[PDB]
């Protein structure tokens, strides 16, 4: 079973980042929408 | 001496040597030996946070029945002066600013131990960077060893402490220590959880 | 900085009117209790929100009667751009130091190309979080944060 | 410990290489492999144990209904006590993991109940779920009729 995690180790680790780094993000606006600013 | 999590285990550098060491450092600052002795100098410097927590903290409770009548800790900006405010930092400033740099000098070279414009008088006998004996230490206690090890661990808690206060203080818009007492307040629905 | 704050701002205020009048043009051909009737009228609340939190937090809002942002270092705008640039550069170096901390642990024997395309190695042993602490880089500067191979 | 003679899932044939009896429980599965990296296995055995082990009290969990045909601070403080208390225990438990003939029977039994509570844990909720009713009754409610 070596071999599955490999394969999930190439460029496609870039996309499963860039996923889960746009999920992220995305939720981050869902909670604090039309953020011009940071006030705190 | 002892280990933070029973496996991972130690690394080379927290030999044990140092009072306190029980191999934490997941990261990896404090790595180069020269990084060590200057990491070193800092927590004690920090952590010695003690001083102050408990500075905030004791005259705070000091004021719980009405023994004293002084601002909390946070209020105490103006006017706690003879003089108003401007003129302390400087005098703070300046001097602070002396006392520092000859601190600074033990740690690289140990160092001025002596007194300065004193005409005919001894000097600090010492030796130890973190450490000065002399009237810094007037009843000339034991500099064990344990204690060595007592001073940093209770300067940590301080610290963690210090960041305690600091943050509760914002959210429980006010004193540590009231804080402190609305919690009391039959909690086990007092909880951070809260807010 | 001849702009007013956006609370005192005539156009600013009317371009929130503006704005929520065409959207409510919308719903009036869909009967309300339908589906594009709340995505529309989610949409408003959110365009009433964002207007009204612009002039909480400040923001000055020109003649225009849109929000200027002021970036001289001003203390009344710090969030406008030090804090949110502030927290960029944290995470930029973050990356910045976990990915060069990669790179030097690869190098010595192995393969080193091999860890590059392919990176069976996650983190390597633990180098992501050693990024929380990257500032302290300050310090690898005074002693090799740099190679000596080309000038200096 | 090899033996060609374990009770296979499916009969003739069913041979793993990595699987072999060694093991309690080994009834020769694993067409995935999910786990032929020793480093595979000896992870998902504790995996598959500490489930197990969960489950059954899970089912005593269906044992309480039968026997009558939730705070005192709802959640929160509940589970940091919970997350710091489970979180030690199983920080331990963590820490092991990377660092007699009759035993073998014990545990070769413990795995097969274990197996049983997760496959039943599992059924009563998704028979649950879509489906409002309780399973309470139904061993001899609905087998009045289909
Ligand atoms: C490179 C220049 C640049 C800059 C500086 C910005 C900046 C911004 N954009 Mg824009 N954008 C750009 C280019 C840029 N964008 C381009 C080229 C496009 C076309 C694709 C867009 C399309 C776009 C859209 C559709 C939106 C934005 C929005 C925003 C704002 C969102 C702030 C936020 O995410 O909340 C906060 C996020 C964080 C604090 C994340 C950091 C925290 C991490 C994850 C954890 C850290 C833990 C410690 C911010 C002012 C949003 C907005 O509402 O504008 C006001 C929005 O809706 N942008
Ligand atoms: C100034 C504070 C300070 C400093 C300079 C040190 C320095 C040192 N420590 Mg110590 N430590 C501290 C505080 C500090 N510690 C506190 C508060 C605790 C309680 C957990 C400990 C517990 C501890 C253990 C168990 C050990 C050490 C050890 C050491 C030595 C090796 C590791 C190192 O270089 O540290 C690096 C210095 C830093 C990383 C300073 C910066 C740290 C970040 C920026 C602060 C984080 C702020 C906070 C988390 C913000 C909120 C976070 C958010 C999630 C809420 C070195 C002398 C090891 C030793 O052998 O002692 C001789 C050892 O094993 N420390
Ligand atoms: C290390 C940090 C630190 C520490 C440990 C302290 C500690 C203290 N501060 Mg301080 N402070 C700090 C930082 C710190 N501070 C900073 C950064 C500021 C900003 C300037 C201040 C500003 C400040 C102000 C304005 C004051 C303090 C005061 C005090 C003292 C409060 C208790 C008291 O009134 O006298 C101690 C209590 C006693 C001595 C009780 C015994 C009194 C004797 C026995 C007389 C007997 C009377 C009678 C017979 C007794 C019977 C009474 C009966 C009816 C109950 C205490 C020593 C108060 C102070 O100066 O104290 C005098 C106060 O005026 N602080
Ligand atoms: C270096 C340690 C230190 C720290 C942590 C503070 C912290 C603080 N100071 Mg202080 N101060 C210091 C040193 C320090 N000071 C020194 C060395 C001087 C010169 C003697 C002063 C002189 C001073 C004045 C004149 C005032 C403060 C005030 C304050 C408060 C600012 C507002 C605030 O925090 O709201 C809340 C914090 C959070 C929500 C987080 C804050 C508690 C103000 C104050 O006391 O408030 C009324 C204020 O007027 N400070
Ligand atoms: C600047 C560095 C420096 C150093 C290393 C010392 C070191 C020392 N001083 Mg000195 N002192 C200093 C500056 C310094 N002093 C300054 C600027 C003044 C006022 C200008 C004094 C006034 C002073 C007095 C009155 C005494 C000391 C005394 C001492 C010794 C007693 C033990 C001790 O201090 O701890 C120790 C050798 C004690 C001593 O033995 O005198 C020589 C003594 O009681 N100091
Ligand atoms: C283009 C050159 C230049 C540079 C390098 C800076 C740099 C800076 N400015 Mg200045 N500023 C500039 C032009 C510049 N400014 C001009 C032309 C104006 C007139 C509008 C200002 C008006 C201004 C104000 C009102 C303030 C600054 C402040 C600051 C400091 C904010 C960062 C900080 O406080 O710590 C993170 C930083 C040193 C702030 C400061 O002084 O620090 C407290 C601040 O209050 N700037
Ligand atoms: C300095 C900071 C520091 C930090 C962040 C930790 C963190 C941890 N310690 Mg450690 N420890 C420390 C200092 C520290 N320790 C020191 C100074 C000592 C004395 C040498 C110990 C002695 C010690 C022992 C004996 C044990 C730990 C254990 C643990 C883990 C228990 C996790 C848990 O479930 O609790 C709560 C969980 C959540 C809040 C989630 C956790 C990772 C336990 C462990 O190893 O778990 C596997 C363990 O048994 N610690
Ligand atoms: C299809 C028919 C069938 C048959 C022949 C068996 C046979 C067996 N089952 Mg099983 N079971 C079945 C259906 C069946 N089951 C079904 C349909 C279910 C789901 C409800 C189960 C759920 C089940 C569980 C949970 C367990 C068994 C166990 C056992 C074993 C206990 C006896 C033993 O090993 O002695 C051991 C031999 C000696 C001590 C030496 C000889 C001594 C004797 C006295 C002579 C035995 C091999 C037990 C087991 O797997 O091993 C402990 C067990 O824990 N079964
Ligand atoms: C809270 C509480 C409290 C009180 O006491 C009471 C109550 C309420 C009840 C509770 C609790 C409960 C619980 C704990 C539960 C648990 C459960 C579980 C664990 C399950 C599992 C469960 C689990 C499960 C199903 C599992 C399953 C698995 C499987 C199928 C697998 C399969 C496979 C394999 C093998 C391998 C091969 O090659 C492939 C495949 C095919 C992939
Ligand atoms: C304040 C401010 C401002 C200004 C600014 C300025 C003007 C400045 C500057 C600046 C400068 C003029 C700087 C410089 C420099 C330099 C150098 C020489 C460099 C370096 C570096 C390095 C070496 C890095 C490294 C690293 C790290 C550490 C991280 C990661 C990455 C690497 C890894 C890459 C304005 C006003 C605008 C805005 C507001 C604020
Ligand atoms: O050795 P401990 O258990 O006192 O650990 C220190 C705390 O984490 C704070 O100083």
């Amino acid at each position: 079973r070596d071999l599955k995690t490999y394969l999930s180790v190439a460029p496609v680790a870039s996309t499963l980042w860039f996923a889960a780094l746009a999920g992220l993000l995305i939720e981050i606006n869902r909670l604090f929408p039309d953020a011009l600013t940071f006030p705190f | 001496k002892g280990e933070w999590l029973p496996g991972l285990a130690s690394p080379g550098y927290l030999t044990g040597s140092l009072p306190g060491d029980n191999g934490f450092d997941p990261l990896g600052l404090a790595e180069d030996p020269e990084n060590l002795r200057w990491f070193v100098q800092a927590e004690l410097v920090n952590g010695r946070a003690m001083l102050g927590v408990a500075g905030m903290l004791l005259p705070e409770v000091f004021t719980s029945i009405g023994i004293i009548n002084v601002p909390k800790w946070y209020d105490a900006g103006k006017e706690e002066y003879f003089a108003s405010s401007s003129t302390l930092f400087v005098i703070e400033f300046i001097l602070f600013h002396y006392v520092e740099i000859r601190r600074w000098q033990d740690i690289k070279n140990p160092g001025s131990v002596n007194q300065d414009p004193i005409f005919k008088q001894y000097s600090l006998p010492a030796g130890e960077v973190g450490y000065p004996g002399g009237i810094f230490n007037p009843l000339n206690f034991a500099p064990t060893l344990e204690a060595k090890e007592k001073e940093i661990a209770n300067g940590r808690l301080a610290m963690l402490a210090f960041l305690g206060f600091i943050i509760q203080h914002n959210v429980t818009g006010k004193g540590p220590f009231d804080n402190l007492l609305q919690h009391i307040s039959d909690p086990w629905h007092n909880t951070i959880v809260q807010t | 900085s001849g702009l007013t704050p956006c609370k005192e701002s005539k156009q600013f205020a009317k371009r929130e009117k503006q704005s929520i009048k065409k959207l409510e043009s919308s719903l009036k051909i869909y009967a309300a209790d339908s589906a594009p009737a709340l995505a529309i009228n989610a949409t408003i609340e959110k365009t009433k929100r964002r207007f009204d939190n612009y002039a909480k937090q400040g923001l000055l809002c020109g003649a225009d009667g849109l929000p200027h942002l002021i970036v001289s270092g001003d203390q009344r705008h710090w969030g406008e751009f030090i804090t949110p640039g502030i927290l960029f550069l944290y995470i930029a170096g973050w990356i910045g130091w976990v990915g060069r901390s990669y790179l030097i642990a690869i190098r010595d024997e192995k393969k080193p190309t091999q860890k590059e395309i392919i990176i069976d190695v996650p983190l390597a042993s633990r180098l992501v979080f050693r990024g929380f602490s990257w500032p302290i880089a300050a310090y690898r500067e005074l002693l090799n944060g740099e190679l000596v191979a080309k000038d200096v | 410990v090899a033996e060609p003679d374990r009770p296979l899932w499916f009969p003739g044939s069913t041979p793993p290489p990595w699987l072999d009896g060694s093991l309690p429980g080994d009834f020769g599965f694993d067409p995935l492999g999910l786990g032929s990296d020793p480093e595979s296995l000896r992870w998902n055995v504790q995996a598959e144990l500490v489930h197990s082990r969960w489950a059954m009290l899970g089912a005593a969990g269906i044992f309480i209904p039968e026997f009558l045909t939730e705070y005192f601070t709802d959640t929160t403080t509940l589970f940091i006590v919970e997350l710091v208390f489970i979180g030690w225990a199983e920080g331990r438990r963590w820490a092991d993991i990377l660092n007699p003939q009759k035993l073998k029977e014990l545990r070769t039994k413990e795995i097969k109940n274990g197996r049983l509570a997760m496959l039943a844990v599992m059924g009563a909720w998704f028979q649950h779920i879509y489906t409002g009713t309780g399973p309470i009754d139904n061993l001899f409610a609905h087998l009045a009729d289909p």
